[PDB]
RNA sequence: CCUACUUCACAAAGCGCCUUCCCCCGUAAAUGAUAUCAUCUCAACUUAGUAUUAUACCCACACCCACCCAAGAACAGGGUU
């Protein structure tokens, strides 16, 4: 998971956009999403998301 | 089955997907 | 230029007879071409109210080809008004029943959904085989290029072409093959 | 880096070789010169020009009428030169500018023949169940121009 | 005169006759009529283009609903070109 | 045959073939072991 | 030509005289219909290519009628034949080897005992009939209420469809 | 040796630039049809609608009349251009 | 190549075994195709390439014999299946017994056929727009192929 | 459909008589590669397998006085030698 985070070729991450409020995205995001970094959605957890 | 997301949220999820690195030549093809 | 008004008008809005060969061609690509010509969209003088559509003749509609498993998968659905009148047949079944049906239906689908459509269908002429009526043959002007380039069979390749392509691997001498 | 001839070995589009700049420059000179010579001699017949006037591109010829949707602050019968010619074409040659042809090259002349109001145009607003209904009548000032002449001078 | 065809102003009968007389006046070969282009021959709405050739050189091409009408049209085109009443003729200088 | 979402070979003589676009377990020794992918 | 397997011969046009009983040696009684063949002639032959059909056709006419009551077209056709006009003309699909020259008379001995035949006619017209006589609908009971419902069609269609299906059994001409 | 478009149907297009590079010059003389490319000149309402439909490759609908309302609506003196 | 001959005596005889072209453009290539820079540059159409890796009766040759890359073996396998179904290999017909003469069957021209025609069931009930049952065209194994057009291969129709 | 029987009687009916034609597909097997055995094959393929069923019916058009009718609400249809 750590390796995938470091290895990622995508310039845009959920964390980066969410923290900076890049498209006014905090409007459609939970305050919890800042900490969850888009990995967690409700009770469900995505292991495949960086 | 998951809860329906806002379209803007879903778009963000789609944009922020892990892209694995691709070498110029496949490692198997290399000696 | 320098024509009289009536012959000028006549030349501009004249109907043109085109020929298409349907041999080893997808119906949809033929339909795409036919639809363009039937509506008159190929003509730069085009307008909906100008009825400037052109005649399209398609031959070898029996010898059409489908990509994938569309002969089996694609289903044509029709309902006679009566209860239990719903009939579903595969593309293969319809083709055996009526050779011109698939190309006809494809073109009909791609035509605009208005009152002009059916008149445009009158300009369409479909023939299953090589044979075309003599009157229709006399009308023809241009043969449109086939939308799909047919791949050559192995036997169709010349000796020159075979020798041009390299051997990629060396088989063992003691192998049965 | 050789690849044996297959379907996907080579791009489907044919190989295109463009002429060498030196030869092409020479060729361009010859073409320009003969077109210039035609202009000198007067081989051309009727000319058509694409003119930019009042926000719109007008394909005009001699003795052509155009309707301009504004007042031009010109007395009727006044001859004006339309600048901003994009394209000037004959039977056998066309000259098109980047984006405008030079003043020396082409001259198009028109005259004001008519200054009129447009026919009344109705503006109507209605929203159901809101008691919302408005009516306005507008007439737009208009000018009619007669394109008198298009002339070309040998400047290439 | 503006915006008018020559033969709209000057009514003519048998333009082919006029053409042959004019060409023999200029000491060239009599024109040869050939079908340049054709569409929907058997139909109720055919288009025919016929061309006139003098020593295998094109002088005029004319469209018509029939071959005979096309011939007449080609002849009129020829006469227009000879007399200099082409549509694309230099406009009148005022 | 019995329909199974997951196919298991029940003995050694069981064998797994794709026929008619779906997986099957066939067994000549024990015919009861026959299974069809659902 | 001699008969071959797959070949079909022409039929006849007969007049329905009536019925009488017939007995068999086993003792069973069978009712039979009498069909009289009256002035049955072959009228026209059409080839398969000309007919634009699968088989060659013979038009055969029966039961001579008045010349005065026929149209000019029909009269002209019969004049060319040299036969008086016939009430009905029916078309028989035949093979090429079964072709017969027009004008040739046809007789009852064309058929032979032990052979099976198909008979086609217009049925007796009962005019406009209700559902009970037309489709054998059960109808509604006589008493125990039933104000105005004795012979009526019940529910014609279903509630959900806001219409009546094509080919529903309704009162009409039978 | 290079042509952007095949010059055999409409006209022979030659593209050039003026020395300054401000004006694009196009020379397009018309292409004339050769002699060789040419060819020598040779020497009952119901049924009626069907005949007309076939003759002009139309549907039957066109050939049916319309009522007085539509006939009288039509402009018998329409504006003419050119 | 070895031929077995039965005349009862059975012998094995070696005929002319064809050999690789003298100089490959990319030496130190692991695959046979990797060597000739033909990784993503062949389709079902390319019968010259495909005929090299098949038995006379149409069957695929084993990976070890040909020394193909596993990935490329799978690609060639499915390409040859498509080639057969498209009718591009008429000389590699199955070994039919002399007695058995194939009955006349209706002919349908096809190409880019992934599945065996017998196995596929008709799509009687295609879904709504949002969940549509689509007809597969071409193999996903050929997804990595070089794409000259801007639009990628539409794998599902 | 009306010869009998029965309700009845120039006829309509059943309680009476006559006629009534093709298949379905889930699997069961050969040969045979990937995976030199084997393997019914979302391998190329071979049979049960039948595929598009097909054939039947209908099909010429006076006067549209009048009369008749086994045709019919009207209209239309059949007959009037
Ligand atoms: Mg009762
Ligand atoms: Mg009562
Ligand atoms: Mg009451
Ligand atoms: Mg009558
Ligand atoms: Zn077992």
């Amino acid at each position: 998971q750590e390796e995938r985070e470091r290895n990622n070729q995508n310039p845009w991450t959920f964390e980066r956009i969410a923290t900076a409020n890049m498209l006014g995205i905090r409007k459609v995001l939970s305050p919890y999403d800042l900490t969850h970094k888009g990995k967690y959605w409700g009770k469900f957890y995505m292991p495949k998301r960086v | 089955h998951r809860r329906v997301m806002h379209f803007q949220r879903q778009k963000l999820m789609a944009v922020t997907e892990y892209i694995p690195p691709k070498p110029a030549i496949h490692p198997s093809c290399l000696p | 230029s320098s024509f009289s008004r009536a012959p000028q008008q006549w030349a501009t809005f004249a109907r043109i007879w085109y020929l298409l060969d349907g041999k080893m061609q997808p119906p949809g690509k033929l339909a795409a071409m036919a639809s363009i010509r039937l509506q008159g969209l190929h003509k730069p003088v085009y307008h909906a109210l100008s009825d400037c559509g052109d005649h399209v003749v398609i031959m070898n509609t029996r010898h059409i080809a489908f990509s994938g498993n569309k002969w089996e998968q694609k289903v044509y659905s029709s309902h006679t008004g009566y209860p239990g009148g719903f009939r579903q047949v595969t593309a293969a079944q319809l083709h055996l029943r009526d050779p011109v049906a698939i190309v006809k239906l494809a073109i009909y689908g791609m035509l605009p959904k208005n009152l002009h459509r059916r008149t445009m269908m009158e300009r369409l002429h479909l023939f299953p085989d090589e044979y075309i009526p003599e009157d229709i043959l006399k009308n023809l002007v241009e043969e449109l290029p086939q939308p799909r380039k047919i791949p050559k069979r192995l036997d169709e390749y010349t000796q020159e072409e075979i020798d041009a392509f390299p051997r990629l691997w060396t088989p063992p001498e003691d192998y049965r093959l | 880096g050789y690849v044996p001839k297959t379907s996907l070995s080579s791009p489907p589009w044919p190989e295109v070789v463009l002429p060498d700049p030196v030869e092409e420059t020479r060729h361009h000179a010859e073409v320009v010169k003969k077109v210039n010579e035609m202009i000198v001699t007067g081989q051309y017949g009727r000319l058509f020009a694409v003119v930019h006037f009042a926000s719109r591109q007008w394909k005009v010829t001699s003795e052509d009428l155009i309707l301009i949707g504004n007042e031009l602050d010109l007395a009727c019968g006044e001859r004006i030169r339309l600048e901003k010619v994009l394209l000037v074409g004959a039977d056998n040659f066309t000259l098109l500018g980047k984006p405008l042809l030079g003043k020396d090259l082409v001259r198009v002349e028109a005259t004001v023949i008519e200054k009129t109001e447009s026919w009344p145009r109705i503006i109507m607003r209605f929203r159901k169940r809101k008691n919302f209904k408005k009516k306005r009548i507008v007439t737009t000032p208009q000018t009619v121009l007669r394109i008198n002449s298009i002339e070309i001078a040998p400047c290439l | 005169m503006t915006g008018k065809e020559l033969f709209e102003m000057w009514k003519i009968i048998n333009p082919m006759g006029l053409l042959v007389e004019e060409l023999k006046k200029r000491n060239v070969s009599a024109p040869e009529s050939r079908l340049t282009r054709q569409s929907g021959g058997t139909t109720a709405l055919p288009l025919y283009f016929v061309g006139l050739y003098c020593d295998k050189k094109l002088i005029a091409e004319g469209p018509g609903e029939t071959v005979l009408v096309a011939e007449e049209e080609a002849a009129r085109v020829a006469l227009r070109k000879l007399y200099g009443f082409t549509e694309n003729r230099r406009p009148w200088n005022y | 045959f019995k329909n199974k979402t997951v196919l298991k070979k029940r003995c050694k003589d069981c064998y797994l073939v794709k026929r008619r676009g779906r997986w099957y377990v066939y067994c000549k020794t024990h015919p009861r072991h026959k299974q069809r992918q659902m | 030509h001699p008969w071959e397997p797959g070949s079909f011969r022409v039929g006849l046009i007969a007049l329905k005289l009536g019925m009488m009983p017939l007995w068999t040696k086993d003792g069973q009684k069978h009712v039979v219909t009498l069909l009289q063949v009256q002035d049955c002639h072959v009228l026209k032959y059409t080839s398969k290519e000309n007919c634009n059909g699968k088989m060659a056709t013979l038009s055969v006419g029966g039961k001579t009628v008045s010349r005065f009551r026929k149209a000019t077209s029909i009269l002209e056709f019969y004049r060319e034949l040299g036969l008086p006009p016939k009430q009905t003309v029916k078309i028989f699909n035949i093979t090429d080897n079964a072709a017969i020259k027009p004008g040739t008379p046809l007789y009852a001995a064309h058929f032979r005992p032990g052979q099976y035949v198909d008979v086609t006619a217009k049925t007796i017209g009962k005019g406009f009939q209700g559902v009970m006589k037309r489709w054998g609908f059960k109808g509604q009971p006589a008493t125990h209420g039933q104000t105005k419902t004795h012979r009526r069609p019940g529910a014609v269609a279903t509630g959900d469809i806001g219409r009546v299906w094509p080919g529903t059994k309704m009162p009409g001409k039978m | 040796t290079y042509s952007p478009l095949p010059d055999d149907y409409n006209c022979n297009v030659e593209l050039a630039l003026t020395s300054d590079g401000r004006t694009i010059v196009c020379y397009h003389p018309s292409v004339d049809i050769p002699y060789e490319h040419t060819k020598p000149i040779p020497r009952e309402e119901g049924p009626m609608i069907e005949q007309l439909s076939k003759m002009f490759f139309t549907t039957k609908h066109r050939w049916y009349p319309h009522g007085r309302y539509h006939r009288c609506r039509k402009n018998l003196n329409p504006p003419k251009d050119r | 190549f070895r031929e077995v001959v039965e005349t009862t005596i059975i012998e094995g005889r070696i005929t002319a075994t064809p050999k690789e072209s003298p100089n490959p453009p990319n030496p130190s290539g692991q695959c046979p195709i990797c060597r000739w820079n033909l990784k993503h540059k062949y389709n079902y159409d390319d019968v010259l390439l495909l005929s090299q890796f098949i038995r006379p009766h149409g069957g695929m040759l084993p990976r070890k014999i040909t020394g193909l890359c596993q990935e490329e073996h799978r690609k060639i396998e499915e390409c040859v299946k498509m080639a057969h179904r498209a009718g591009l290999l008429p000389n590699h017909r199955p070994r039919l017994p002399e007695g058995v003469v194939p009955k006349s069957k209706p002919q349908l021209n096809r190409y880019l056929t992934r599945w065996a025609p017998g196995s596929v069931k008709p799509i009687y009930k295609k879904g709504p727009r949002w969940n549509r049952v689509r007809m597969p065209v071409g193999s996903p194994l050929l997804r990595d192929n070089v794409c000259y057009s801007r639009t990628p291969w539409k794998l599902y129709h």
